[PDB]
């Protein structure tokens, strides 16, 4: 699953 | 130069639009990040995580609360309806345009917006802790418990209400914790939608940008792919680009955005 702003 | 815009938009068959936080911000709409996005000591990345909502449930849906009851002043601005009134006129004529948005206070919807992808959830919608069920909700206050709660300012006292009064799920059988239907930090975006975005941009032949540029998430998970095809994509939102230079359309997308789409 892709990451909410790819977790930065 | 809008002319030959407005050109692309006449072709246009299949428009998708992808909307982000500077089109509710032109609502009024709170995003609690950056400079003075503050509510009570926190900022969102302190309060939109499972872990958060875990530690400290109540803190979390005071927190929610307000915002859902912020709600009820903001209006759609001109971009919203602009775009609502779009999908109106094009579906008419047999041309599609959806809408793809990392917005969760439900303004396109009021709006009148239809094919509408709400990404990041909406605030507007719960989800069982212990069944999973994803329900609408607009009621106010959600509960009793949190009748005026939520305050804003610093200095309020939690309102530390036990989990059992906080929202609970209708099916008794279950009766779970409700949480708020929105992805929080560290949590990962359903991929049934992911899905449906692929596909409907993969089928699109003009791609908006609103309130955000495709240089950053999420606009970036995708612009990409359409703009390998040869689509034409267009930025609106108050950002600057450099001296020597996709179209853009600097400016409140309240202003920008309507003469575009008429
Ligand atoms: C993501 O930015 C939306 C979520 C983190 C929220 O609670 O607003
Ligand atoms: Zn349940």
């Amino acid at each position: 699953g892709v990451l909410k702003e790819y977790g930065v | 130069d809008l002319t030959a815009f407005r050109e692309h938009f006449a072709k246009a068959k299949h428009i998708a639009i992808i909307t982000g936080a500077g089109v509710s911000a032109e609502s009024g709409v709170p995003t609690f990040r950056g400079p003075g996005g503050f509510w009570r000591k926190w900022q969102a990345q302190d309060l939109a995580t499972p872990e958060a909502f875990s530690r400290d449930p109540s803190l979390v849906w005071e927190f929610y609360h307000y915002r859902r009851e912020v709600m009820r002043s903001k209006m759609p601005n001109p971009a919203h309806l602009a775009i609502a009134e779009c999908e109106a006129r094009l579906g008419q004529q047999g041309r599609s345009v959806v809408i793809i948005t990392q917005n969760i206070d439900e303004l396109h919807h009021r709006a009148g917006s239809k094919h509408v992808y709400e990404i990041h959830g909406s605030l507007f919608k719960t989800r069982c802790m212990s069944c999973g069920e994803v329900k609408a909700n607009h009621k106010s206050p959600i509960c009793p418990a949190l009748d005026g709660k939520g305050a804003p300012d610093p200095n309020t006292k939690e309102a530390r209400i036990p989990v059992e009064l906080l929202p609970r799920c209708e099916r008794k059988s279950c009766n779970g914790l409700l949480r708020p239907h929105v992805v929080w930090f560290g949590e990962t975006l359903d991929s049934d939608i992911l899905t449906a975005v692929e596909r409907e941009l993969e089928k699109c032949d003009l791609c908006l940008v609103v309130g955000t540029s495709s240089i950053v998430y999420p606009a970036a998970m995708f612009a990409p792919q359409v703009a390998s095809r040869g689509v034409p994509v267009a930025e609106f939102n108050m950002e600057c680009t450099p001296a020597t230079q996709k179209y853009h359309f600097e400016g409140p997308c309240g202003s920008t955005l309507p003469p575009a789409l008429e």
